């Protein structure tokens, strides 16, 4: 694993694409959530000059500058450690790779989906190689209530508000699925104190970082209290929490469930929406990393149905000992 | 995602591209067979088919053939053809899928020793790709590797017979190559066969990423991805994966069962399996007519195709208990609900004459931006044709719906559009 913390309320991000709606959107957020500043520094688009965009902070108008170089940008904005990539799915690999060139940044979001996995490979290897944190691809993002929320993550602030995503709780989370981490904000915001900070890793064969960099992060850090994860078919990943609980170095409690349940009962062989959601084993069907988990001490309801239920009983059991 | 290719696409590419200083032997030297085939035409396109026995086998995604069976061996074309009778358009179960025997490849039979056999597999994992050979040794080819010649000496071929060493290593390292110019994910050589005259591939299983069509067009040209073994390849399928091809949004559309009464649409990759695994909870997998998702905030035109799509074919053919359609999804982050659900309610609009036909009953349940909207016009246009539409929203758990349409729970009035 790398960085424990990736965001904070300081959080200044460049954005690449010429997405004015999430970026606006963020700075909505990050109203509610009473940070100093806006979390966008700059945004990155190739296809234009060099300008200025109009947003608002409130009620006031600001300015955002576009750059058409990402040197421009990075050189003018220093204090920007995150980039949250838009680009098409035919250049994401080029700008990301062009974007780790630049030590300032420590997390890159990678948004598109059809990505191919050798170039993924590639990307997760220069990651590894400088200690960059990748978010993705095929993804929406995440969130992490009063700090920072990637681009779409969580919507507009009619839903910031009602899902509690403008201040943390205790519960983190992360996700294979952005649309189910967005469900995930709801039912959490309704059983708990909130969501502390939520990861959809997306959908792709090899995501730019795992649940169990995530869980790992969550482990160690002390605002959280217990871990949620939706998982899916496809794949080994989640037998890693198993190991992480059997050495003692995974210890809040841990709520998990596998979607994917449906492919144990079809005559033949189903990919699903998801890149990587296509077993190609018995072990990574769903029906077998639940029971597997359960094993092994994750707390896994009967089905998605039950989900709320575990997470409020969890976490009542935690405030009932004083943890929360 | 990566798809598996046929036998016979794989050894198209192969033959093609790869470069060895391996002399590989019957290029190209493969006929297929189908129930449509002419087999005087076959021959004249095809001589070397007289000239020495013969290997017949499916080419149509099954795998372990040899142990099913399904290799012919040995043969003259008159033992080829009789081999084919009970077998060419034959029903089989593979494993638990069923589908029908349709699609042959003839080659050539090598004679040679069970010395003379290798096993080859390539496999792509988050760390690289491993190698594997057998006549096992494995090794690991990390994402920034090169694997030469005498890389595959080094750590491959310790056990294969001396004389054999520098052809086969010439031979992997090219394979290598291919497997990763390509875009490769999986390729299987069992066997491979290196005699006195060279080297044979004899049979090949392989994916490729399929994501990777705007690098590799050029080589791959216009390669086909057959339906795994027991489901057929549907042009309402095709015609999805193109508008899914024109645009960032995901659309997705896979039938199961085109005679089922549980249809779906729903919105994220996340949700739709989860509806899908909820559906099956409650007894109805083998009623659940397809898989399939829309997200990334589609237009409304988008979702009003894919909507026709399903509306046309849950329309094809009557059930006695009518059918139902489950349009759902979790609280969007961004795509437009309103957008999105205009586009299927006009759908359902140029639809409703033959939805009422069916006996259609429409459950909804839906957030995201505009979301009110949204389930207004649902609302509106069940009130409108006749349809009976149950509109669900944020303040419904999002499966509910799911027992209502089955029958398993009452449907909740007080909760309607909230
Ligand atoms: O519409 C949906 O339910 C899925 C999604 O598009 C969304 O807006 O939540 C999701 O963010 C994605 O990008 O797949």
């Amino acid at each position: 694993s790398k960085s424990t913390t990736l965001f904070s309320r300081h959080t200044k991000a460049i954005v690449w694409g010429m997405q004015t709606r999430a970026v606006q959107g963020m700075l909505d957020f990050d109203y509610v959530c009473s940070r100093d500043e806006p979390s966008v520094a700059a945004m990155v688009y190739p296809f234009t000059g060099d300008h200025k965009q109009k947003f608002y902070w409130g009620h006031k108008e600001i300015l955002i500058p576009v750059f058409k170089n990402m040197a421009d940008a990075m050189r003018k904005h220093p204090e920007v450690d995150v980039l949250i990539n838009f680009a098409s799915l035919r250049s994401a690999y080029d700008s990301t790779m062009e974007t780790m060139n630049y030590a300032q940044i420590r997390t890159i979001a990678i948004i598109a989906e059809g990505i191919p996995e050798a170039l993924t490979r590639k990307l997760i290897k220069k990651a590894d190689q400088k200690g960059v944190t990748i978010i993705g691809p095929a993804t929406v993002g995440g969130i992490k209530p009063g700090c920072f929320k990637i681009g779409n993550t969580g919507g507009m602030l009619d839903n910031i508000l009602a899902s509690k995503l403008y201040r943390p709780g205790s519960v983190a989370y992360v996700s294979r699925s952005g649309g189910m981490s967005n469900e995930l904000n709801n039912i959490i915001s309704r059983t708990t104190d909130g969501v502390y900070e939520g990861v959809a890793i997306g959908g792709d064969r090899y995501p730019g970082s795992t649940f169990m960099d995530h869980v790992l992060r969550y482990q160690d850090t002390p605002g959280v209290k217990m871990i949620v994860v939706l998982g899916e078919i496809g794949g080994t990943e989640e037998y890693k929490i198993c190991r992480g609980i059997k050495e003692g170095r995974l210890t809040k409690p841990i709520v998990c469930w596998c979607i994917g349940t449906c492919a144990t009962m079809f005559s033949s062989e189903v990919q699903f929406g998801h890149a990587g959601a296509c077993a190609n084993q018995a072990s990574e069907t769903a029906v077998a990393k639940n029971q597997a988990l359960k094993e092994a001490g994750v707390f896994v309801p009967r089905s998605f149905d039950e989900l709320g239920e575990i997470i409020q009983s969890v976490y009542e059991d935690l405030v009932a000992n004083g943890v929360i | 995602s990566a798809k598996a290719i046929s036998e016979q696409t794989g050894k198209e590419l192969l033959y093609k591209f790869i470069c060895t200083t391996s002399a590989i032997q019957n290029r190209f030297k493969y006929a297929r067979v189908t129930p449509d085939t002419d087999w005087a035409r076959l021959l004249q396109d095809h001589p070397w088919l007289l000239s020495q026995n013969l290997v017949v086998k499916p080419d149509q995604l099954i795998k372990r053939r040899g142990k099913l069976g399904l290799v012919g061996v040995n043969l003259t074309l008159d033992g080829v053809k009789s081999w084919l009778k009970p077998r060419l358009g034959q029903e089989a179960t593979v494993g638990k899928a069923t589908g029908f025997l349709k699609n042959f490849l003839i080659e050539p039979f090598v004679p040679h020793s069970q010395a003379e056999e290798f096993y080859v597999c390539i496999y792509a994992t988050r760390e690289g790709d491993y190698v594997l050979f057998h006549h096992a040794q494995k090794l690991l080819v990390g994402v920034d590797e090169k694997l030469n010649p005498e890389d595959i000496k080094k750590h491959l071929l310790v056990h294969a017979p001396e004389d054999k060493k520098e052809i086969l290593a010439s031979f992997i390292s090219g394979l290598f190559n291919f497997y990763e110019d390509l875009y490769f994910t999986y390729l299987e050589i069992n066997p491979l066969v290196v005699t006195k005259d060279g080297v044979y591939v004899l049979d090949l299983a392989a994916k490729v990423d399929a994501t990777a069509d705007y690098i590799c067009k050029v080589k791959w040209g216009d390669i086909e991805f057959p339906p795994p073994f027991g489901r057929e390849a549907y042009p309402e399928e095709a015609y999805i994966a193109d508008l899914d091809a024109k645009s960032g949004a995901s659309l997705k559309l896979t039938l199961l069962n085109p005679k089922g009464r549980i249809w779906t649409m729903v919105a994220g990759g996340g949700a739709s399996v989860v509806y899908s695994d909820t559906i099956c909870d409650l007894g109805g997998v083998n009623e659940l007519a397809n898989y399939g998702e829309y997200s990334g905030a589609p237009s409304e035109q988008q979702t009003y195709d894919y909507a026709k799509t399903i509306l046309s074919l849950m329309t094809r053919e009557k059930h006695p208990d009518g059918k139902i359609l489950i349009i759902g999804g979790s609280i969007a982050n961004f795509t437009n609900v309103a957008a999105t659900f205009k586009g299927i309610v006009r759908a359902i609009r140029d639809y409703q004459g033959p939805l009422k036909e069916h006996e259609v009953t429409i459950f909804v349940r839906r957030g995201g931006p505009n979301y009110q909207e949204g389930l207004r016009v649902m609302g509106e246009v069940g009130k409108t044709t006749g349809i009976p539409i149950h509109v669900f929203g944020t303040e419904t758990h999002m499966t509910a719906i799911v027992g209502m349409a089955l029958g398993h729970r009452p449907i909740p009035e007080n909760l309607y559009f909230q």
